[PDB]
């Protein structure tokens, strides 16, 4: 029925139309090669610290080298240190010792630039901006069952397609899953995914390039490029045995060869 | 304007400021000529 | 002056082979002379890449005002030592127990414009840090009107070359990779390895595998030439029908994709940089006071 | 809004005295008048013909 | 010597080469494109260009 | 390290984020399929609308 | 209790908080309010780090000479530094 029903029974001649190409159409019409890399796609919505101990306890040891030469600073040159490390004016001690002023000085110093660099850290992490995802491909443990975690998530096709085909092939589980969710039109499901009627959305990949591309809000969000997918492409189908393949063949070589593809 | 793309083409130390830092200088010497008016009397 | 064809395609319609089983990059060229099949993989195009007076000029500030602010303690209307390191704390914040509270105001305010325009200092250089080098961009005009420093070029007569001859008005390109084309794609890559090759133009995939061997081989994210790699063939020849009913057979189910997880999909400004060096040169400074402390110490 | 009210103004600005060196330059009077509309002119279908 | 020489053939491109292949392509003119032989655009020099 | 994170994403939200107030030109996509929302227009009549 | 003239410097060092040594006083009033004034310090020092990182966002230095209604290029001689100018030989220009 539809485009392989008019090429198949000679009522046209070729179709130019967006069409996958798998087995059986390489069987019943002659494919020319594709242009446009089309598969499918599922639409969805301690050193440091360390070595700060090791100076740290350096420090206190110098501290009790001045408490050895020239009172109560043993284990509270510790509190004063990691709280100077800060610098939150806490009340700590008053250093008497010249040799521990002169510390004092060069780690509130190091404190200074530490803290500073500390800011410098947390602009880098500022910077990085992520996207985090939820469903990695066909091959998510999700699609295995959906009551295997608690919401039952709706994943859905458009009817009497090649991607259904391409299910029922792969897995009639999958299908037999599907049945509950079968809808209607591929704007029906752009909506019904915009509103929440919908989880999942199983399609061609190019077409949801195309809507997300344009989608007014970039809520929609892609899986990957099409790395665990079906992974063909769009040509052009013409009759079995027709004469214009090899120069449709080479002229839409010639469109990719000069970059006007 | 297709063509004017095609051939015209083209793009677009810890011691930043002086000038601001030095003006800061200038606010300093402010500060030691109230000092030495203080100073004085 | 006759045409000849080289390579695998010489041993192919030399009659020397029966079918090409290799990345063939498909191009209209091959396409004029041999028929092809449905590509097993779709593959595109990419380039893979490599990875002072001020401070002396505060200690000197710091060092007038603790003499004028000493000139204040004489003239007043181990005391030395006790005002000028704290002055000192006053810089450097920590470890402390009337125009002289004017000009500690006034220091203090300074040293606080310091410590912010250090704080702009590093948020510039954590920005400004970036290399324009790596360019990323094949409709760079560095690229477009090449420079000398900009190695770039390719597989000396592979099909990349071809499409680049082909290109609208890239015979600057063609006449600038002439100078560095290579044999074999493992000397382009030892190339690279040697930081000789500022840039190198090959298929995408080939080279995202590459991009896990070392750390530092990053491959650009620009992805142009969308070409496929197929299965070269002979002409009218009855392996042209059921192989491509095969390799299409393979892509329906995840065969394809097994053979992604063989290979293709299998790959192989923090704490440290900033504060490595710095913490050395703490501890080699905290060492030389040390010894300047026993010095102090042998002094009385 | 307005089917019958012309006046004579005053105009000025920057075509005005350009016109005005063509005028003190070229050897020729002049006389400076409005458009009756608030158009450039455009090429479209009239009623008859 | 002599200020006899030879015309050799070279390639144009460009901007106003674009221009001038667009123009024949409109125009529907056919044009034999050749270089200058005395220098720079132009010159009056002494009513003589 | 709290008032530091606080002052780190303050800087944020005032340095780093802006929309983007222009159009530009023939570049917006929003101008490609419009809308209610972006009023764009031209004089009636003039050789723009030519 | 010396603070009646030096409250105004002890509140700039509770402001500013470089280690200024601050006579602190036995009432919950200034405490809280210079807690208050402090906390505004703080943010104030936050928002002035702000200022200072937009510090950076622009990419701009301005031109030397105007143009031609430069009076250097009306007279070279009239200006200390010496600058040069030149042109293409036997052209429109
Ligand atoms: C899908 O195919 C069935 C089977 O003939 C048909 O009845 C139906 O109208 C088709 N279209 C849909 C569900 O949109
Ligand atoms: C190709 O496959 C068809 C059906 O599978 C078979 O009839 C035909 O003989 C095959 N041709 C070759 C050359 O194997
Ligand atoms: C303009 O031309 C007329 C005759 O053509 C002459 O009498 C008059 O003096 C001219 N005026 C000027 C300003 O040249
Ligand atoms: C002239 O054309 C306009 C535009 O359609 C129309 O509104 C008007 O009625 C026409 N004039 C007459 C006399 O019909
Ligand atoms: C400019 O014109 C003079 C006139 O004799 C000539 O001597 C000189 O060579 C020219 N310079 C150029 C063409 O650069």
């Amino acid at each position: 029925n539809g485009m392989i029903g008019e090429v198949v029974y000679q009522r046209a001649v070729m179709a130019v139309g967006s069409l996958t190409i798998n087995e059986e159409r390489s069987e019943v019409v002659d494919f020319s090669v594709p242009f446009v890399e089309t598969g499918i796609s599922v639409m969805v919505s301690a050193s440091v610290w360390v070595m700060m101990f090791v100076m740290l306890l350096i420090v206190s040891a110098i501290a009790v080298f001045v408490f050895e030469y020239f009172s109560f600073t043993i284990g509270k040159a510790i509190w004063l240190l990691w709280g100077l490390v800060f610098n939150n004016s806490v009340p700590v001690q008053n250093p008497k010792g010249t040799t521990s002023k002169i510390m004092v000085s060069v780690w509130a110093f190091f404190a200074v630039i530490f803290l500073a660099s500390y800011t410098a850290n947390l602009a880098a992490f500022m910077i990085q901006e992520e996207f985090v995802d939820q469903v990695t491909g066909l091959s998510d443990k999700k699609f295995q069952r959906p009551h295997d975690y608690s919401p039952p998530f709706r994943f859905g096709t458009v009817p009497n397609g090649s991607t259904e085909r391409n299910i029922r092939n792969n897995y009639p589980y999958m299908h037999q899953y599907m049945t509950r969710f079968n809808q209607r039109g591929v704007e029906d499901a752009l909506v019904s995914l915009k509103t929440g009627k919908l989880d999942a959305f199983i399609y061609d990949a190019a077409v949801l390039n195309y809507k997300a591309g344009r989608d007014e809000g970039c809520k929609l969000v892609t899986i990957g490029s099409g790395y665990i997918f079906a992974t063909t492409g769009y040509g052009i189908a013409l009759q079995k045995g027709s004469p214009w393949k090899r120069q449709i063949d080479l002229a839409l070589l010639q469109f990719v060869g000069d970059g006007e593809m | 304007e297709e063509l004017e793309t095609l051939w015209l083409t083209g793009i677009c130390s810890s011691q930043l400021d002086i000038d601001n830092m030095a003006g800061v200088f200038y606010m300093l010497a402010a500060a030691m000529a109230l000092s030495l008016i203080t100073f004085i009397w | 002056n006759k045409k000849e064809w080289n390579g695998m395609m010489g041993e192919l319609l030399s009659g020397q082979a029966d079918m090409i089983v290799a990345p063939l990059t498909i191009n209209n060229e091959r396409a004029q002379y041999i028929e092809f099949s449905k590509p097993f993989k779709y593959q595109g195009l990419t380039i893979l890449v490599k990875k002072s007076t001020l401070w002396l000029l505060v200690g000197l500030s710091v060092h007038v005002v603790a003499v004028m602010l000493y000139l204040l303690d004489r003239f007043s209307p181990l005391t030395l030592s006790s005002a000028m390191w704290f002055s000192w704390g006053v810089l450097l914040n920590s470890g402390i127990g009337f125009s002289a509270r004017i000009l500690g105001m006034v220091w203090a305010g300074f040293a606080m414009i310091i410590v912010a325009s250090y704080t702009a200092n590093l948020a510039a250089f954590l920005v400004l840090d970036r290399p324009e080098e790596r360019i990323t961009g094949i409709n760079d005009p560095r690229l477009r009107n090449p420079s000398d420093k900009f190695i770039y070029a390719t597989v000396k007569q592979s099909s990349v070359d071809i499409y680049f001859r082909r290109q609208v008005e890239l015979s600057t390109m063609y006449r600038h990779m002439e100078k560095h084309n290579y044999e074999s794609a493992a000397e382009a890559i030892q190339a690279v390895r040697d930081n000789k090759l500022h840039a190198f133009i090959w298929d995408s995939a080939v080279l995202e595998f590459e991009a896990s061997q070392k750390c530092d081989l990053v491959t650009t994210g620009e992805l142009f030439f969308r070409s496929g790699f197929g299965i070269g063939m002979r002409k009218d020849s009855p392996w042209k029908q059921n192989v491509s009913l095969s390799i299409l057979k393979s892509h329906e189910n995840g065969f394809m994709e097994d053979l992604d997880k063989t290979w293709v999909r299998y790959q192989e400004t923090l704490t440290f940089e900033n504060m490595a060096g710095v913490f050395m040169l703490v501890a080699g400074g905290i060492v030389a006071g040390i010894f300047l402390i026993f010095i102090e110490i042998a002094y009385k | 809004g307005s089917p019958r009210h012309t006046v004579p103004q005053c105009c000025y600005g920057f075509c005005i005295d350009l016109l005005i060196k063509l005028a003190r330059t070229m050897n020729f009077t002049y006389e400076v008048h409005l458009v009756a509309d608030g158009k450039f002119g455009t090429q479209e279908r009239v009623n008859n013909s | 010597s002599t200020n006899e020489g030879m015309n050799v053939k070279k390639c144009c491109k460009g901007f106003c080469i674009d221009i001038l292949k667009k123009l024949s392509r409109t125009v529907k003119f056919t044009y034999d494109l050749y270089l200058v032989t005395n220098g720079k655009h132009g010159k009056k020099v002494n009513n003589v260009w």
